[PDB]
């Protein structure tokens, strides 16, 4: 069993953009979404209903999210407060936008993490059918390092 | 979810350039996150996709993004410049946000 997936995320509603941790390892996050007009992706979809294919992304990104406040309590670590996401690399997708009742799984592998630096590889997918792919990298300062960065 | 724009310019009929207000009120920071306002690197995108479709590549649809960079955290009271150029020839969409220095840059495929 997992905690609600906003309770990994220094993220509230309603930018959170997952609704459920299905796994999550070492290595490894898998992380559930539903693309509904009742859920976190509502605020998302454009006027046919559907969530445009860009937002890919930000469901990656927040599934790394997810792994990284995974660990910080399984660690007794204090909770990030921030995230940060500092690049995307061949994010393809084989459709312009995720169709209205569209069940997406996002998994993440783990490339390269440190203290704050995070390099990921991931996959969308649909039942099994492969809708996304790409590699992310995530950033996750102190409040005082972003000062720092937006006043140096 | 669109933010204020104070002005717009079209040099060619393949640019854009957009000056762009960050309000405190906009819905994106809500909840990103609580100990500061930052525009999430998604909305940057979203943003680049509506002018995209709106005045460069009407009726040409997301593909991928090949690379981006957000390489500066943007928070409400900012000022942007947006500057996109599309290739149809190559299916590419350019765009780079610049604080009114680079904010973020990257490279956007469409297809039809
Ligand atoms: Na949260």
């Amino acid at each position: 069993r997992y905690l609600p997936v906003d309770r990994y995320l220094p993220h509230e509603a309603p930018m959170v953009l997952l609704e459920q941790v299905i796994n999550v390892s070492d290595n490894h996050v898998h992380c559930q979404v539903t693309v509904s007009r009742d859920g976190v992706l509502s605020p998302f979809l454009n006027q046919d209903g559907h969530l445009p294919g860009w937002f890919a992304i930000e469901m990656m990104a927040q599934a790394i999210g997810v792994w990284s406040g995974w660990h910080r309590k399984e660690r007794k670590e204090a909770d990030s407060a921030l995230g940060m996401l500092l690049g995307g690399r061949a994010v393809r997708c084989q459709v312009p936008a995720f169709t209205q009742g569209s069940v997406l799984d996002i998994q993440m592998n783990l490339l390269l993490q440190d203290e704050k630096f995070g390099s990921f590889e991931g996959e969308i997918s649909c039942y099994g059918t492969v809708l996304v792919t790409g590699r992310l990298n995530t950033y996750q300062p102190n409040k005082t390092e972003l000062i720092q960065l937006i006043n140096k | 979810m669109k933010p204020i724009e104070i002005h717009r310019e079209q040099p060619a009929q393949h640019e854009a350039m957009i000056q762009l207000y960050l309000d405190p009120t906009l819905d994106w920071f809500r909840g990103h996150f609580p100990v500061q306002p930052l525009l999430p690197g998604v909305a940057q995108i979203d943003w680049v996709m509506h002018y995209a479709q709106t005045l460069l590549a009407p009726g040409w649809s997301f593909s991928s993004i090949e690379m981006v960079k957000f390489q500066f955290p943007l928070q409400p009271g900012n000022t942007l410049l947006l500057k996109i150029n599309w290739d149809e020839k190559k299916h590419l969409l350019t765009f780079r946000y610049d604080l009114d220095q680079t904010a973020s840059q990257g490279k956007i495929k469409l297809c039809r």
